[PDB]
């Protein structure tokens, strides 16, 4: 049940990208992979299919035949390319796979492509140490700023991931610089903070970063 | 000619545990190949139902797929906190296919006031020459809220960015960042940091602050 696609890729405008789409299991089966435009905050497009099985391919005529698809039924692997590229290809891209009498079962994670002439940046990251000043009474909030990075996405997770509840990782905001910002936090009980540590794992694969920042208080 | 979806309501508030229809009609005969996929706030999508009426293998019984004529329906008999998402239909009866323009299904709830809370800049961003000071409202409900920064009693203006999370999956519940940022030589040149904040969940304005002197 699992999808796999290419990551995340900045590229400038007038020139063109790639991305790829495979099952994760080696399977055999004859797969239909559908292709869907997410623009952010915004619907959902349908870009086109490729059928590996014989190289049968369609395309949304709103694409002004920009897209192009291909694969190798070797590796069982679909790709998109799209070129001329202007800041409108900025957008998630999907690929969904279907079967005989199973349409869309699953659907891939979606790569993030950003049509843009800046240069990647790597995010510095800050702890937002837990205080008497982000303590209620037994609840103790912590964080992590991720600042001044470029272009989206980064990730983060806290403790390699063992800790999920309670954390909050808000919606990147682009500064005034034309970087990005945003801050993940996590309450935790305030008993916790001087036996468990907490870690923010925060990576950047645009600038190829990753960085495990403890948060002491 | 491409087959028109047309999606209503195109966003709808509910409460929790309201049985809740979204509605879907094709502009042409699509036969019964209605798909419906459910997108959360991450970005995963995941389909629901296919063929109008067949539930996916992983999707809870609550959810369910009918048509009447030209319209297709997907209902959730009893709304819980995790079904908020946008849920979209889409046609695969012919192509090019084409999508419904999407439902964002909020959820109703209580009255929550938020905890808040500060953050001075960290010793390691100092060094950089930049200051960033955090206020965190978390867990609040409704989504309106209010936050003023003031430094030694001066209201900021211009200086300062929101960023809000979705609802939560879990209590339905927001969070929202406030961030001040300062030239180091500001930060350090004043001492006073405040944070107020109003919200319906809360009497008065409630003012959380720090002295840069005693650190946080
Ligand atoms: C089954 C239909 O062709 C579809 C499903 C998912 C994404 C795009 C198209």
């Amino acid at each position: 049940v699992q999808l796999q696609q290419s990551g995340p890729v900045l590229v400038k405008p007038g020139g063109s990208v790639k991305m790829s789409c495979k099952a994760s299991e080696y399977t055999l089966t004859s797969y239909l992979f559908q292709w869907v435009k997410q623009k952010s905050g915004q619907g959902l497009e349908w870009i086109g299919y490729i059928y590996p099985y014989n190289g049968g391919t369609r395309y949304n005529e709103k694409f002004r035949g920009k897209a192009t698809l291909t694969s190798d039924k070797s590796s069982n692997t679909a790709y998109l390319e799209l070129s001329s590229l202007t800041s409108e290809d900025s957008a998630v891209y999907y690929c969904a796979r279907s079967s005989m009498s199973d349409p869309g079962a699953n659907w891939g994670p979606g790569t993030l492509v950003t049509v843009s002439s800046a240069s990647t940046k790597g995010p510095s990251v800050f702890p937002l140490a837990p205080s008497s000043k982000s303590t209620s009474g037994g609840t103790a909030a912590l964080g992590c700023l991720v600042k001044d990075y470029f272009p989206e996405p980064v990730t983060v997770s806290w403790n390699s991931g063992a800790l999920t509840s309670g954390v909050h990782t808000f919606p990147a905001v682009l500064q005034s610089s034309g970087l990005y910002s945003l801050s993940s936090v996590v309450t935790v009980p305030s008993s916790s903070l001087g036996t468990q540590t907490y870690i923010c794992n925060v990576n950047h694969k645009p600038s190829n970063t990753k960085v495990d920042k403890k948060v002491e208080p | 000619l491409d087959i028109q979806m047309t999606q209503s309501p195109s966003s709808l508030s509910a409460s929790l545990g309201e049985r809740v229809s979204l509605t879907c009609r094709a502009s042409q005969e699509i036969s019964g190949y209605l798909y419906w996929l459910q997108q959360k706030p991450d970005g995963t999508i995941k389909r629901l139902i296919y063929a109008g009426s067949t539930l996916d293998s992983g999707v809870p019984k609550r959810f369910s797929g009918s048509r009447s004529g030209s319209d297709y329906s997907l209902t959730i008999s009893s709304l819980e906190s995790e079904d908020f998402a946008d849920y979209y239909c889409l046609q695969y009866a012919s192509y090019p296919r084409t999508f419904g323009g999407g439902t964002k299904v909020e959820i109703k709830r209580t009255v929550a006031a938020p905890s808040v809370f500060i953050f001075p800049p960290s010793d390691e961003q100092l060094k950089s020459g930049t200051a960033s000071v955090v206020c965190l409202l978390n867990n609040f409900y409704p989504r309106e809220a209010k936050v003023q920064w003031k430094v030694d009693n001066a209201l900021q203006s211009g200086n300062s960015q929101e960023s809000v999370t979705e609802q939560d999956s879990k209590d339905s519940t927001y969070s929202l960042s406030s961030t001040l940022t300062l030239s180091k030589a500001d930060y350090e040149k004043h001492k006073v940091y405040a944070c107020e904040v109003t919200h319906q969940g809360l009497s008065s304005p409630v003012t959380k602050s720090f002295n840069r002197g005693e650190c946080g």
